[PDB]
């Protein structure tokens, strides 16, 4: 039937999901904040750009 | 016999949850509590496009961050020059019920689609310059909800039925099919490395796919209602999901679990559009309560409100260089917003 | 002396009535002009009607303050402008009624290009009907400034277009109220909506009573005898003033979307400030 | 350089041409009336479309008025997402088979859900209670879906509003008016919105649906225009 | 993640009394309108009852009203359906469903073939 087929596909997907290796959330947060601070200068949204070279003035 | 399969599946989900809990050694808020707040973000409108005469669903910025396409329910696809407000092109669509549109990275093609289950690709550069249907892609069962140009010859789309498809524009048939979702797929986003993409469906879950071999790599089930918008972080190792929970959430592929929640008591309406800034520190979310909010991604604190739309904000976009933020809404107006020093 | 003091109070009340008529009309024009979004045919017609009332009130005030050669020429110009603008006000009310009737009755098309024609009727008919009166008054019975009480022919030739236009407006509004009553009875609302018919009829039809206001304009002599005399004169000056005040308030302030939009703008300004 | 002026004036020319084309299209767009023909599964939608690929569009002109009708053919049963696209249509023609499982209950739930939609609270609904002749036969034979499913039909009486139908069995009229009363009670519940319901016992293939839809759209447009002028 | 799990049911004689208990552990229970739907062995899905967020608004599909009672408990984040005097036509599978949008008087796709926010099955039989 279709029920057994969808069940076996689902269990295969979950067992393929469970074999991956995770990374500590603290390290992920550190990497994310490092990326945020590294490109902080090159963001006109966070730091408004002077109107002399703002094309939308 | 089936009960054994259900027991095995629930055991696998329990062990995955246990692994995720063991992986959680800290919290994003706890580590970022010692970071200077972004502060109030006073963004004001600079340009207003008043060409459309019907509610607008989709828009996409160009690679040069100057030309932008917009899709409106009167069967209209307008390409504007944002700098001078002029209308570069106006394309009449065969099907008036458009729900998505994409602008090719090379700028030579424009994607469109909707309730007709057909993805129309328009060639902007011809021998005379007249726009015409370059190719129609058919094969999807449900309504075409989103489409993004993977390349000048490859396009990935998501349909109303639980199916995404990576096509070959040269030949016009699905090269790869991604299935496994439970509800309608509402949004799509392409990673900067072009290798992966996330899809958010109406089953309160988001799935990560790779276009090369074509099966789901990770599934995140942090939400509890329909997901309407998704977008990768500029780093490419994280993304954000907006749902009908009046809540935006941040996921990491490596962490494979929640990082930060963007809920507020005063917010009751769902989120229709989510996008990041160039640095990723600011998360701009369009809401159904006529407004738009700016969230400090590392602090989950509101930094500003993009009020000024007479209807719900349906589409939101940020330029590649991050010079301005476009917001479209159902009042048939696009507003471009920028900050002032 | 009681008659003299009540007449003085009457005159100052009349002047202050036109004063707040100017104030409300300016406020309405400013509200409906600088929003860039309330730009439709109906709002354009409202703007035209409001500016026609502006010209009427300004001309009337100037003529009143100018009444005792440069002075004679100024008085004649003020009188001509007054006649032209009082014609323009009624023809613009008729234009707005015609626009509403066509927008509510005509099936299909919904052509918005007729506005130019409305504009042609907005300030084209009054000139065409006042020019023969001007040339007749210049050629015959050339009174010093405005005293028109000796020749009835000029009175008929200047009042017939006004009466015809306002009768057409009255018939059109009767048809509109009939349609509205049919809709209300079809929905079968409550008694509050039953009296809402009269509530929306009287307020929109007292500008039509502006004609009974203008038939006997304030031309009163040094004294008059009779309670009903000054009673009806005070009633008239009333409609005169409000011929500005209530039309200005009802056609724009209670539109039911403008105050919502101004509240939205107030909230946006508060958010921007803090 | 003179180039910048050259492309600037070319952009101005293109923009003015596109603006003219957009105004010309705006006239036609405001001329036409858009309708969404939903339905309660099998209710006669196909027969009605025949009488009068994702989505099917039908263009028909009556009294020099153009109507586009949109029917969602190849779509999934989950309507909670793509139904928001039809908030600004003139009307939603909802066809209900008044005659397997309880189809009437599902139709009532669908109508209640559409009525209570936050985006569809300004969109009018035209009810087509089709299969009136089939319902007549059911009642006459004894087949009931009005009392069997709804035990309140015993404590129900024919309303004294009207009975435009000609000579017919009182039971059939009572049944059809009971169904109409259920739909009207669902529609007129406490709430807010600028929408209205137009019940119709059509069961008609003689182009009467054209007149009914045209009259309902005329009424909707007139009511909207009067509400703009706050006359009601 | 919603994890709507219900229990109860079994084989009973006609005229019996059953109490189905449904539990949700993936969202805020009090923010959503809850309902029960029924799927017959040979028929399709059919909505049978519904209760609002607070319990003030309760409605039934008919032919079960008075016979069926629905009641939610927000403190335990659970819900109960008490059915009395079973007829030999209620033998079917009962699903405890939560329709998607919170704080909304509307919800569209409870009785769909492939609904995502619907719980597992629970067979109840009468003979």
């Amino acid at each position: 039937t279709a029920s057994i087929a969808q069940a076996r596909k689902l269990v295969e997907q979950l067992k393929m999901e469970a074999n991956i290796d995770r990374i500590k959330v603290s390290k992920a947060a550190a990497d994310l904040m490092a990326y945020c601070e590294a490109h902080a200068k090159e963001d006109p949204l966070l730091t408004p750009v002077p109107a002399s070279e703002n094309p939308f003035r | 016999e089936l009960d054994q399969l259900r027991q095995e599946a629930e055991q696998l989900k329990n062990q995955i949850r246990d692994a995720r809990k063991a992986c959680a050694d800290a919290t994003l808020s706890q580590i970022t509590n010692n970071i200077d707040p972004v502060g109030r973000i006073q963004m004001r409108t600079r340009r207003t496009l008043r060409g459309h005469l019907a509610k607008i669903y989709a828009m996409h910025w160009g690679t040069d961050s100057r030309l932008l396409v917009s899709a409106s329910q009167d069967g209209k696809l307008i390409i504007w020059d944002s700098y001078t407000t002029n209308k570069v092109h106006a394309i009449p669509l065969r099907s008036s019920w458009v729900m998505t549109c994409a602008y090719a990275p090379s700028g030579n093609y424009v994607a469109c689609g909707g309730l007709d289950n057909i993805c129309s690709i328009y060639n902007l550069k011809t021998r005379e310059g007249n726009v015409r249907v370059s190719r129609e892609l058919a094969g999807h069962t449900g309504y075409l909800s989103c489409c993004r140009f993977l390349d000048d010859n490859q396009i990935v789309t998501s349909s109303g039925d639980t199916t995404c498809a990576l096509w070959d524009i040269e030949t016009g048939q699905q090269t790869t099919t991604f299935t496994g979702h439970t509800g309608d797929v509402m949004s799509l986003s392409l990673a900067p490395d072009t290798r992966l993409f996330v899809s958010g469906a109406c089953d309160a879950s988001a799935k990560l796919w790779d276009v090369r071999e074509g099966m789901c790599r990770q599934t995140f089930t942090g939400h509890e209602s329909d997901i309407n918008a998704i977008c990768f972080f500029p780093n490419g190792n994280a993304f954000a999901t907006g749902s009908d929970d009046a809540t935006c959430r941040l996921f990491d592929l490596r962490a494979d679990q929640e990082l930060m929640t963007y809920s507020h008591d005063n917010i009751i309406c769902g989120i229709t559009s989510v996008s990041f800034s160039k640095s990723g520190r600011l998360l701009l979310a369009g809401y159904d309560d006529f407004n738009c909010n700016v969230w400090d991604a590392l602090k989950a604190d509101r930094a500003g409100v993009l009020a000024g739309h007479d209807n719900r904000v349906s589409c939101l976009g940020v330029t590649d260089d991050g010079m301005a933020v476009a917001t479209g809404s159902w009042d048939s107006f696009l507003k471009i917003w920028n900050g002032s020093s | 002396l009681d008659q003299r003091l009540i007449l003085e109070r009457l005159q100052v009340m009349y002047t202050v009535g036109y004063s707040l008529s100017l104030a409300t009309l300016l406020l309405a024009l400013l509200i409906l002009s600088l929003f860039r979004r309330l730009h439709c045919t109906r709002n354009y017609i409202h703007i035209n009607l409001f500016t026609s009332f502006m010209l009427r009130a300004a001309a009337i005030l100037s003529r009143d303050r100018l009444l005792p050669n440069q002075a004679l020429a100024a008085c004649r110009t003020a009188q001509i402008v007054t006649q032209y603008c009082v014609g323009a006000n009624y023809t613009w009310l008729l234009v707005e009624g015609v626009y509403l009737h066509s927008l509510l009755v005509l099936v299909g098309g919904s052509e918005e290009g007729h506005f130019r024609y409305y504009l042609l009727l907005g300030w084209g008919a009054p000139a065409l009907f006042v020019i023969p009166w001007v040339i007749v008054r210049y050629l015959y019975e050339n009174t010093q400034c405005w005293e028109r009480n000796e020749v009835k022919a000029i009175w008929w030739i200047i009042r017939t277009p006004i009466l015809m236009t306002i009768l057409i407006n009255f018939l059109i509004f009767i048809r509109i109220l009939g349609i509205l009553l049919s809709k209300l009875r079809t929905r079968q609302m409550r008694c509050r909506d039953y009296r809402l018919r009269l509530a929306r009829s009287t307020l929109f039809l007292v500008p039509l009573l502006g004609v009974h206001e203008v038939v006997f304009a304030p031309v009163t002599e040094e004294q008059a005898r009779g309670a009903l005399r000054f009673a009806k004169l005070g009633f008239e000056i009333f409609l005169s003033s409000f011929q500005g005040f209530l039309v200005s308030v009802l056609y724009c302030f209670i539109n039911k979307e403008v105050q919502s939009e101004i509240r939205r703008g107030w909230h946006h300004c508060r958010l921007r400030r803090s | 350089t003179e180039d910048q002026r050259n492309e600037e004036k070319a952009q101005r020319e293109a923009n003015k041409k596109i603006e003219k084309q957009l105004q010309k299209d705006k006239q036609v767009y405001r001329a036409t009336h858009r309708l969404l023909l939903l339905g309660a599964g099998e209710s006669g939608k196909n027969t009605i479309v025949k009488q009068m690929s994702g989505i099917f569009e039908t263009k028909f002109q009556v009294d020099k008025v153009n109507f586009h009708m949109f029917d969602v053919g190849a779509q999934r049963d989950e309507r909670r997402k793509w139904i928001q696209c039809f908030n600004d249509v003139t009307a939603i023609i909802f066809v209900v088979a008044s005659s397997q499982t309880n189809r009437l209950q599902a139709a009532l739930k669908l109508f209640d859900s559409i009525w209570n939609n936050k985006w569809l609270r300004d969109t009018s609904v035209i009810l087509f209670l089709n299969k009136q002749d089939l319902l007549a036969e059911k009642v006459l034979a004894g087949k009931s879906k009005i009392e069997d499913y709804f035990p309140e039909f015993a404590r129900y009486t024919t309303p004294e509003d009207a009975t435009p139908e000609p000579g017919e069995d009182p039971r059939v009229t009572r049944a059809k008016y009971f169904i109409r009363d259920e739909f009207l009670r669902i529609s007129t519940a406490s709430g807010d919105g600028r929408h209205y319901c137009y019940p119709h016992f059509t069961c008609s293939v003689d182009t009467e649906n054209i007149r009914r839809v045209f009259n309902d759209c005329r009424d909707i447009i007139q009511r909207m225009h009067l509400r703009q002028y706050e006359l009601l | 993640q919603v994890q709507l799990q219900e229990s109860g049911g079994g084989l009973v004689q006609p005229g019996g009394s059953l109490r189905l208990s449904c539990a949700a552990s993936g969202f805020t229970f009090s923010n959503y309108k809850m309902n029960w739907v029924r799927q017959a062995p040979g028929k399709g899905l059919e909505w049978v009852s519904d209760i609002s967020q607070s319990g003030a608004s309760i409605s039934y599909t008919g032919s079960v009203k008075g016979r069926f009672t629905i009641s939610r408990d927000n403190a335990k984040n659970t819900l109960y359906l008490q059915m009395n005097s079973l007829k030999p036509e209620d033998t079917a599978v009962y699903y405890c469903a939560r329709c998607p949008a919170p704080f909304t008087r509307d919800c569209f796709d409870v009785t769909s073939t492939t609904y995502a926010y619907r719980g597992q099955g629970t067979q109840v039989t009468v003979s």
